[PDB]
């Protein structure tokens, strides 16, 4: 989960460029939720 | 302990409060979703008037002018109504959310039901030692009158503040190239009529409170024999139903 | 029901934990459904399939209409975004569903 | 075992926690739907000031400045409020939920847990205030970001405005008030355990 | 590259290509699933 990715999707015949840099606006929030979920899973596993 | 404790003016106030809360929630929803200000630069067969502004620049101007120029009352009328209605409802229901009155009124309803079926000696000892409940009800009604007066008096002036058209002179130059902007608040003319209906509801609420003032300050309900608390709690059920007083007065008689 | 006496303390704690995990799965799922996009800009100067990144300033012109940006966004989001970044809430929801199934299977 | 055992202050704290939860839910909904930052490049009868940026470039600038510049308190305020209010409700109802205490209420372990719950709530009030008071002023309706997005957008300095901040300024402040009153109805409880 | 197509032309071509050359099992999968589950439920609870 990264905020920015680089894709070489390789479609020049449609757009005309080689590689693109893209921002994933929800990446930070998804990382926060992933950490929260793994903490909850750790508690669940300890109890189990 | 639910139905017999509500005089007709109390039910009118409850219904008006429900309607006001509905209006407040509707206004909050409209503010959240469809509240926006449309802005244009003031001054640059007919043609266009291209101001060569990007969409992002238009949106920036919109947000700046909306946050700055638009009156605070236009921005916070729904939440204002929400808070006032919540305070009214909380004040009205606090008389029964309070554990002490919950202990008093529960016993009063138990003894009233027992007296209707066909403790009173202990009742006239432990219950007649009060009179603070009558004072509490009077103070709550006075507080409601205060709120109604303040609301109407200060709202009748600021209601005219909301306007469809609006003007903003904001230092957005060197970011957009203009300084003066003419804007419109799309829902302002709807907010005007919404606030007028809210004012009418508050006015009827205040008139109901004023009539409750007549009921509370015309015949000195402190005495009726019974103490002030018992006289007040008898007048309440008498107002709810004139008959139950006759069936409650039996057990007091020796 | 009166089965509340058959649940030890840890079972109640796991029920609450599963409820919280389900709540965050629903939240991350609606967020992923209604807003999850990629915002792509092409790189003009490329060095080895990577962005080199090297009198006021004037904006660069890529000569791409909006629909081409949408298409490149869709392609990049489909291909060069790791599945765990996209399908995190659905995996959380599946794991919580099977945890709840395990918890209440004997009932 | 749910209605008559609640004292006045417990019920009032429950009401305040419900109000705080409602405010947190409202803030989270606004963050989900109508939370975005609008940016412009800083340094380029009157005509416009065209900067020849396509819409995708503006969106990229908005997201870069939003993720990098804005302080995390402004971004993640409603989730923080929601977590704190949920923890408060959980620790308030824990005196009922716990099976060891639920069986007894329905040894002196029953009282130590209440003391610990009150201590935890007081500590929560203190730590909530510690950063809320010092970070409420952090939010600003405007902001300036210098972000390394040149050679992608051609600019380096941007003036942005965070639309929700104003409402958040009117929200967190009011939320802080609902903390203080709550704190009283918390501290009073602790006093009843010691006075 | 440039195609000299306004946004509405893109929307129209999207609509046409979506109606014509997208396999129906992609468009109408959820409706088929809903129908099959409804008839499964009606089979399980017909006698009751």
């Amino acid at each position: 989960i990264k905020f920015d990715v680089d894709c070489t999707v390789d479609i020049e015949s449609l757009t005309g460029y080689r590689t693109y840099r893209c921002a994933h606006p929800l990446a930070t929030l998804f990382k926060i939720l992933a950490s929260f979920y793994i903490s909850l899973v750790i508690f669940y596993g300890l109890i189990c | 302990a639910f139905r017999v404790l509500k005089p007709w003016w109390d039910v009118f106030t409850d219904y008006l409060s429900v309607a006001m809360l509905m209006i407040g929630v509707f206004g909050c929803t409209l503010q959240v979703m469809q509240d926006k200000i449309i802005c244009l630069p003031k001054r640059v067969e007919m043609k266009g008037l291209k101001t060569d502004l990007d969409l992002q620049q238009y949106s920036f101007i919109n947000q700046m002018c909306y946050e700055r120029a638009l009156h605070w009352y236009a921005k916070y009328f729904p939440y204002l109504v929400l808070i006032h209605t919540l305070v009214f409802m909380l004040c009205s229901n606090f008389w029964f959310k309070f554990p002490g009155s919950s202990s008093k009124i529960e016993h009063f309803i138990s003894i009233l039901g027992k007296c209707f079926d066909s403790k009173v000696k202990k009742f006239r000892l432990h219950v007649e030692e009060g009179d603070i409940l009558y004072a509490m009800y009077v103070r709550q009604t006075v507080l409601k009158v205060i709120k109604f007066l303040i609301i109407i008096a200060y709202n009748s002036a600021l209601v005219s503040k909301v306007q469809f058209t609006v003007d903003c002179n904001v230092d957005i130059q060197d970011m957009t190239g203009y300084k003066n902007f003419s804007c419109n608040h799309t829902m302002a003319h709807l907010f005007s009529k919404l606030s007028f209906c809210y004012l009418c509801f508050v006015s009827i609420y205040g008139l109901t409170c004023l009539y409750t003032l007549y009921w509370l300050f015309y015949r000195s309900l402190r005495e009726y024999d019974v103490k002030n608390d018992f006289a007040f709690m008898l007048h309440m059920i008498d107002q709810y139903d004139p008959l139950y007083s006759k069936r409650f007065a039996v057990f007091l008689s020796e | 029901p009166a089965y509340r006496i058959l649940k030890p303390w840890w079972d109640v704690f796991t029920d609450y934990i599963s409820i919280v995990m389900l709540m965050i799965a629903v939240f991350g799922g609606t967020l992923q459904v209604t807003q999850d996009k990629m915002i792509c800009l092409p790189c003009k100067w490329v060095t080895k399939d990577s962005c080199n990144d090297s009198t006021g300033p004037t904006g660069i012109k890529y000569d791409l209409d909006r629909h081409q940006y949408n298409y490149v966004d869709a392609v990049c989001y489909e291909n060069r975004l790791h599945w765990f970044a996209k399908y995190f809430p659905y995996l959380v929801l599946l794991h919580t569903l099977i945890f709840l199934a395990c918890s209440n299977f004997w009932f």
